[PDB]
């Protein structure tokens, strides 16, 4: 009659108890989940979902997306912190080549390694 | 010059002493706050990699 | 760094890139899955 659902993200937990029914905006449409549905992993739309916890207990979390995975004794939810999306994705990494505003690039030889360490280490052993 | 100077040099070490003293413990609580950040982003990461380890063989 | 103990960070270098009797019901195609997981699974490393 209940099944272990856990709804986590990166960063930390949303969700973890008991549940009765799942319902999912899946990618390629809605899904209705209940105790002993079969092994299904599932990308996930940005939007609600709600569960229902035995009996008549309704949670219903806003998640930006992310994967469902579903196995007869445990579901899992592994949501995303942001809503990912070409633009914003490659936005990101566009703007973190610009934040590297390096007027000259130089070699990378670097030969100045021990004069540099050295110095460090001697330091840094002084102070204690 | 005499002991006024040295007494004011005194004061001013001691008053930088008493905030390093206490920047120790409020390092110790932030760190603790770091350590429960640490260990609520772990299930997230075991379980993507459970599913590609199948979703591959 | 990695935290060894409250008194020991460690310096380290990990690799990111390079890493039984059911199968699943893959809504989209198993391809279109492993790209996406693939790539989240390298920023919660990170972020880790």
């Amino acid at each position: 009659i209940t099944v272990h659902c856990d709804i986590v993200s990166a960063e930390a937990e949303i969700f973890s108890g008991l549940v009765e029914m799942v319902i999912a905006h899946g990618a390629l449409g809605d899904l209705g989940i209940a105790p002993g549905h079969a092994p299904l992993i599932t990308d996930l739309k940005p939007g609600p979902i709600r569960l229902v916890k035995q009996g008549g207990e309704q949670e219903v979390y806003y998640i930006s997306g992310g994967f469902l995975e579903v196995q007869p004794n445990m579901v899992k939810v592994l949501a995303d912190t942001v809503v990912r999306a070409g633009d914003l994705d490659e936005a990101a990494a566009q703007e973190a080549l610009k934040a590297a505003e390096k007027a000259l690039q130089g070699k990378g030889a670097e030969f100045d390694y021990s004069a540099a360490a050295a110095r460090l280490a001697e330091a840094a052993a002084q102070l204690r | 010059a005499g002991a006024k100077e040295i007494r004011s040099k005194i004061a001013s070490i001691k008053s930088t002493q008493k905030i390093t003293n206490a920047m120790e413990k409020v390092a110790v609580s932030k760190m603790r706050k770091a350590q429960m950040r640490m260990a609520a982003g772990r299930p997230y990461a075991e379980r993507i990699r459970q599913v590609i380890g199948h979703l591959a063989n | 760094n990695k935290f060894v103990n409250t008194m020991t960070q460690k310096p380290t270098v990990e690799q990111l890139i390079p890493l039984h009797h059911w199968d699943y019901l893959y809504e989209p195609d198993a391809k279109s899955l492993l790209d996406g997981l693939l790539v989240r699974y390298v920023e919660s490393q990170v972020y880790q």
